[PDB]
């Protein structure tokens, strides 16, 4: 799914990690990513990221 | 045949050199050891002909000692090369820091008459440096393997930064176990005492491996560590206990002082 | 404004992580340090608003303390930042090894309320062991800056692998010279001797900077170092004078004996 | 400008470097390197390199 595809972008483009930086939130939004997947990353919860 | 031995950095895709990048895309075949399966995604979609190294550790709660999978990896790895394969080893961080299958693969490889080469990488330490913002140079840098530091006779210098790799298995003498227990790491504390206090503050790091994560950053008390929670990839560093001495006989024949 | 520091690597071009070449790209301005011109023109292409930070060393046979130069670099790049450039200062090897400008910029960037941060990269020595073929785990390793071992009592483990940085300004007090002479390091090798033999063999280090240079790995004995052509690029690496012995003392205390060990 | 741009390629591309670790000569000649040139890479005399 959208994960990795969003995850690999944002590991070697500059421009987007700023952006990310910036609006974590809205550019995980942007990217498609799902509440779930969402709050994972902000509670900082690697282990249910790589369930999903 | 022929073997270039790279390394992918810690995180996701980014960290690692264009030219490694490079030797990855045009490999015939590609033997893996990274951190996730999301770089593992990565690294298929970069090349398709991927041998995962990870199937070589036990299995399924078989006891096996560590050498016998590092020696099934090299084997593993050479036999691509022997079989006439442009053969890359892609593993994370720096291929030849904390890591002996590169190196082990390397020695072998030339020894048969094959062309082989190791690529540096940014490994765990070189992550350190940069999250915690701390040269190396400042007061100096020492690295030691946690359970070789109890095992056998290495005296740190207390004015450095200490590096000790591999905590989480320290004093595990088998080989065959992922994760040591409080006792032995009680025993390391009692060990490093001769040095720090026990009060020292020292800290549990984690590099990040995902883009959206933020790297383990952990202060305790030397004295904690045995109640500390430990992954395989913890690094623990040991910050100076001591300021810098003069060395005046040095500083004498120079013809130089503290001012 | 903001500040991202990024390394370059030792070799031309491709030793720089795809991100960090990434951040040179979308930079609004770069200052750069840089081994040559092979590489301050690869830069150039990558973006053309580059600052050579090479232009506040001494230029004159002129006397000025790097420190002064340092700080004069700190302050060109914060002055970027303060402007309100998305500012990335490129700098050869890890950006944070054995060099205090980027620390010093995201320290003081940070303090006057800039998002800073450094980004790791392939330093010196990250590109020794792979040249040599040593790991740092296999016995241990330490690195210090050459002058630092001179003037203050660092203590040498002889089982690791020894790293000194910065070997040809060894004992060079002034920091307003590009070399140092051979009495000094003369006093650098009876210090050693502490614990290496005279004939103890170490390595001048060199890694390569363009991609047809092979690395410099001259083996020469310890006695002999005081004659030897170093280069401000040089490092020494003293390879270990004793082999592992067994840490009897700590094995008693966890029950076992060398046998035991897998 | 036509030295750099070698360069620079084989520094980066996995391949080229391949190509050219197994033919040095028969690389730079067809890169355009000038005897001169191909001398210095040869004899590792990369003052001469530079100069050039
Ligand atoms: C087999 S060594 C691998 C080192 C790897 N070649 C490198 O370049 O960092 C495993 C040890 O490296 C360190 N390490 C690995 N991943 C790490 C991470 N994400 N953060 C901190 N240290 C890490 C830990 O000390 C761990 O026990
Ligand atoms: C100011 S420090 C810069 C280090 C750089 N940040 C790095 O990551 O390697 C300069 C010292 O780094 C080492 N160094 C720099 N370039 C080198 C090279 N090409 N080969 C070996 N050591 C080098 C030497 O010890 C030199 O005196």
């Amino acid at each position: 799914s959208g994960l990795s595809d969003f995850f690999t972008q944002l590991g070697q483009d500059a421009q987007l990690m700023e952006d990310y930086k910036q609006n974590p939130e809205a550019v995980m939004r942007a990217h498609g990513l799902t509440d779930e997947q969402i709050n994972a990353v902000m509670t900082g919860d690697m282990e249910k990221l790589k369930t999903l | 045949g022929s073997l270039v031995c790279v390394g992918t950095g810690l995180q996701l895709a980014g960290q690692i050199s264009v030219l490694s990048r490079s030797y990855i895309e045009h490999a015939d075949i590609v033997f893996s050891l990274l951190p996730d399966g999301f770089s593992q995604r990565w690294l298929t979609k970069l090349n398709p002909n991927v041998i995962n190294l990870q199937q070589f550790y036990a299995q399924n709660g078989e006891v096996k000692n560590r050498r016998d999978t590092y020696e099934q990896m090299v084997n593993a790895i050479l036999d691509a090369v022997r079989a006439g394969k442009k053969t890359v080893c892609a593993l994370y961080g720096h291929p030849g820091v904390f890591a002996c299958v590169s190196h082990m693969a390397i020695t072998r490889a030339k020894a048969e008459g094959f062309s082989a080469k190791m690529e540096p990488g940014i490994s765990a330490e070189a992550c350190l440096w940069a999250d915690l913002g701390i040269d190396p140079g400042n007061s100096g840098h020492q690295s030691f393997e946690a359970s070789q530091f109890m095992f056998f006779n290495h005296v740190p210098d207390p004015t450095t930064h200490l590096l000790l790799w591999q905590i989480a298995i320290a004093g595990e003498h088998t080989l065959t176990q992922f994760h040591t227990s409080s006792d032995r790491l009680q025993i390391l504390v009692e060990q490093l005492n001769q040095w720090y206090p026990l009060d020292h503050e020292v800290v549990i790091y984690e590099a990040a491996n995902l883009p959206i994560q933020a790297p383990r950053i952990e202060r305790l008390p030397l004295a904690n560590l045995p109640q500390a929670h430990l992954m395989p990839i913890s690094t623990l560093l040991i910050p100076p206990a001591k300021k810098l001495e003069y060395n005046y006989a040095i500083l004498a024949k120079l013809g130089i002082g503290p001012e």
